[PDB]
């Protein structure tokens, strides 16, 4: 017989690019990045404004159903 | 609500411044301032749960921060030284940005939360509860067909109770006009029990019409959803000075904070299930020959209990109310111045505001509230005076 | 079916450009950049007076609902 | 729904222009600049006589309610 | 026949938004987050002043009777 | 039926603004902040004299019965 | 009912202005301040002879029972 | 009740003017100020022969039991 | 896909020729080069009245979007 773990297309619409996961991972950097000027106050946490769209593309387009 | 634009435009005014111276021369140159003429936040589109009984409301808000002239112033113146130258123228113009003209109003950046005084939110909650318990609301979709077929039962009892007491007194000329007959027909019997058996067909269609509507209320109307809507807008003027813012311037500003509390609720009670399981006798399956004349009063036991239950206050249960928050007003600077230178126318500035937001949480006392049933129709109250004065007393 | 992680737009009105996040990150610089003249007393912490509105613009308009 | 981080106008009246922060940052220059004449004794730390009102006018004017 | 596990609307009025659960889960953060300044004394446990109203909305509006 | 977890207004008069919680949290900073001048002796623990009334306002006025 | 966390006025008379807390925090500065002239020997730790009465006034007079 | 942190007058007789603290702070300057003529050999460390009796008077006479 | 670090034209309007950077780099020379006649008093700091417009042209016109 066939498999029974899929056939509903539920996890794809929940954990994907066109869902809500991409919104909760884009504001997590500014939550600790724009407030750390009190302790460190340096130019170091600036390499995260480009790795958001790259990490989401190298993991979602692996299988693709 | 009023007219407001959402297109973000900009204007350039020279001073163418211154112147121168030284011377012459112157121258120177111137300035321118741018400056911005208006500003509009992002369109917040939200959804809610959709069941098979009632659609839940969804949060929605807009708001617009429009700025008129500067317013400127012257211163221167111258111176120178060186040387040369121176111258014166016033330157010195000094333009203002349209994204920061809400400092004179107790409104956040999202144009949703509005600071309501203690003398406004307290009066808006007492005027709504005083109308639901005393009986002052608007009917719904299911309430139109429910009260239409329920008033026909008490209406037909007018021509039956008044005609039943006329036989014991000795005035047969009044019962002929109520049973849709004619006063140009003589009688044959002389006893009080033989005159009623002559015009048997004069009340047979009236008996089937009672069971045609009674079986649809205690089995269909009392097993669905009866929504109710209450409209009450409360709006006061608040003048603030400033324581211053930037420048220183203181604003010196005015504002009109309005609120229309709309709470959706339905009829929910535990004693209403006892009257829905009761039965009624059938006049077609009972021979009226061996039954004496004293049977109409004993037959009105399940019917008379329904007329007295539709007048007592029945408690209700809330679901999810909406609290609208609309603020209207301007601010003139216233601115412062320076140184030285111277012258013155003197540099002035005028700005307008128009926000809108519907709340989610509702206000309802947890100790219960006796709500008057909407079945207090004029034609239904006349049946109670014909039973407790003649059929009982 | 669809997704269940969103459908309310609550985090968007709380963590965004037009929210209260831009007001708490603007006072953290003056709280430490304006008082460091005691030990350092130099012109070094002056580049943060323009990168506040730039970092919040390129990190929020990435997806856009 | 709406946000819950603001709506009180408490932090704005504390860290602002018409508050008490502007009074503590204005005495820090004379506390360390008028006493360093023992080791250096040179006109160097005098550029802060006008940049205090400018730094508070470029950061607070970003939002300013 | 029908089901017998419900038909009373009792658990919905007890464990919901308009109940008493939302009042006990809001004071537990200030009870332990505002007193741990004796050992840690840092800005770390401040990202929980917005996730309270979000977690209660993404779980209660799932079924909704 | 209704809920049974409330209806007494007991926790509101104990854990609130007009109770005793605001007093046990206002003297906890001076117990450890005004005594650490022996080892560290630095101007760092000064941002806590304004966040006491802010944290108690953004947590108590969330539900409000 | 009412609250049970107070009603004794014990912590107020122990941790306050007219108690013994103001004495243990005034000698901790001179204990390391007047003896650090060995290695450092510089005019630095001298601005703390005025912030003792200021910090206790913006910390004890916050609620005041 | 009353306070329990005092009632013994022990720290006052140990860390005060009429104690042994004033003696350990007057010999620390001559231990390093009178021997720094080897590498430096300048007239610089001479401002401490008058600030000893002043710093001990502006800190002990603050509360005074 | 394309890049996500630009597409807003925000940093170009802030750090450019037709912005505010050219105004803050022209008054820094007169702030100290015009008041140093007390110690030096020599015609030396006069070559900076022409290199301002040259340095801004050899750096901004390198890429040009
Ligand atoms: C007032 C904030 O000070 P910080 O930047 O946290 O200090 C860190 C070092 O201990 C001294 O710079
Ligand atoms: C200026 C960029 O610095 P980074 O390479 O991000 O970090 C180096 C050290 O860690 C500084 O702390
Ligand atoms: C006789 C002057 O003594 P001071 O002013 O204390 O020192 C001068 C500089 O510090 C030399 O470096
Ligand atoms: C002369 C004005 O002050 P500055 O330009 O800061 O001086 C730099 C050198 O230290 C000169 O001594
Ligand atoms: C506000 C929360 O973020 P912080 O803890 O201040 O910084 C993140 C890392 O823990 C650096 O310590
Ligand atoms: C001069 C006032 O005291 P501080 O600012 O603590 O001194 C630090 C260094 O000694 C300055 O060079
Ligand atoms: C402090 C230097 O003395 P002034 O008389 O101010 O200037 C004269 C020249 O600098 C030669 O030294
Ligand atoms: C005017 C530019 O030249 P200067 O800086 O005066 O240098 C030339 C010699 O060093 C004379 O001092």
């Amino acid at each position: 017989q066939d498999l029974m773990a899929s056939g509903n297309t539920t996890v794809k619409a929940t954990f994907g690019k066109d869902s809500s996961v991409v919104k909760w991972v884009v504001l997590a950097e500014v939550l600790v990045g724009a407030v750390m000027y009190m302790m460190t106050k340096n130019v170091k946490f600036l390499a995260g404004f480009a790795i958001i769209s790259v990490f989401i593309a190298v993991g979602m387009a692996v299988v693709g159903l | 609500m009023r007219a407001f634009s959402t297109l973000d435009r900009e204007n350039e005014t020279f001073v163418p411044s211154v112147r121168v111276y030284a011377d012459g021369e112157t121258e120177d140159n111137s300035f321118s301032l741018k400056y911005r003429s208006n500003w509009t936040p992002g369109r917040f589109n939200s959804t809610g749960a959709k069941t098979k009984q009632w659609h839940y409301p969804s949060p929605y808000s807009r708001g617009a921060l429009s700025v008129t002239s500067i317013d400127q112033g012257a211163y221167k113146r111258s111176g120178s030284s060186w040387g040369r130258p121176y111258e014166e123228k016033a330157g010195f113009g000094f333009s203002l940005d349209a994204r920061s003209c809400y400092s004179l109003f107790p409104v956040s950046q999202n144009l949703t939360y509005i600071e309501v005084p203690q003398n406004v939110a307290n009066r808006a909650s007492t005027e709504v509860l005083q109308k639901v318990t005393q009986g002052n609301f608007n009917l719904g979709v299911a309430l139109a067909e429910a009260r239409s077929t329920a008033s026909q039962l008490a209406t037909q009892t007018i021509a039956l109770v008044k005609a039943y007491t006329a036989a014991r007194r000795g005035n047969w000329r009044q019962a002929l006009r109520y049973l849709a007959l004619n006063e140009d027909r003589k009688f044959r019997s002389k006893h009080v029990a033989g005159r009623w058996l002559e015009l048997q067909f004069g009340w047979l269609p009236l008996m089937s019409d009672i069971q045609g509507a009674y079986e649809m209320l205690t089995k269909v109307h009392l097993q669905e959803f009866l929504p109710m809507r209450a409209v009450r807008q409360v709006g006061t003027n608040i003048k603030l000075d400033g324581r211053l813012s930037y420048p220183a311037a203181n604003f010196q500003t005015t504002c009109n904070i309005s609120r229309r509390i709309v709470i959706w609720f339905y009829i929910n009670d535990a004693r209403l299930a006892w009257l829905s399981s009761l039965g009624i006798l059938n006049p077609l399956g009972i021979v009226w020959e061996k039954v004496p004349f004293s049977f109409v009063v004993d037959w009105l036991l399940p019917v008379g209990n329904m007329l007295e239950g539709l007048t007592a206050p029945v408690g209700c249960s809330y679901m999810s109310g909406t609290v609208t928050d609309v603020i209207t007003g301007e601010s003139i600077i216233s601115v412062d111045a320076p140184y030285g230178w111277t012258v013155e126318r003197q540099g002035t500035a005028k700005a307008q505001i128009s926000a809108m937001h519907r709340g989610v949480q509702s206000v309802w006392p947890t100790t219960g509230a006796y709500v008057k049933s909407p079945f207090s129709m004029v034609h239904t109250l006349d049946a109670l005076a014909l039973i407790r004065q003649r059929l009982s007393r």
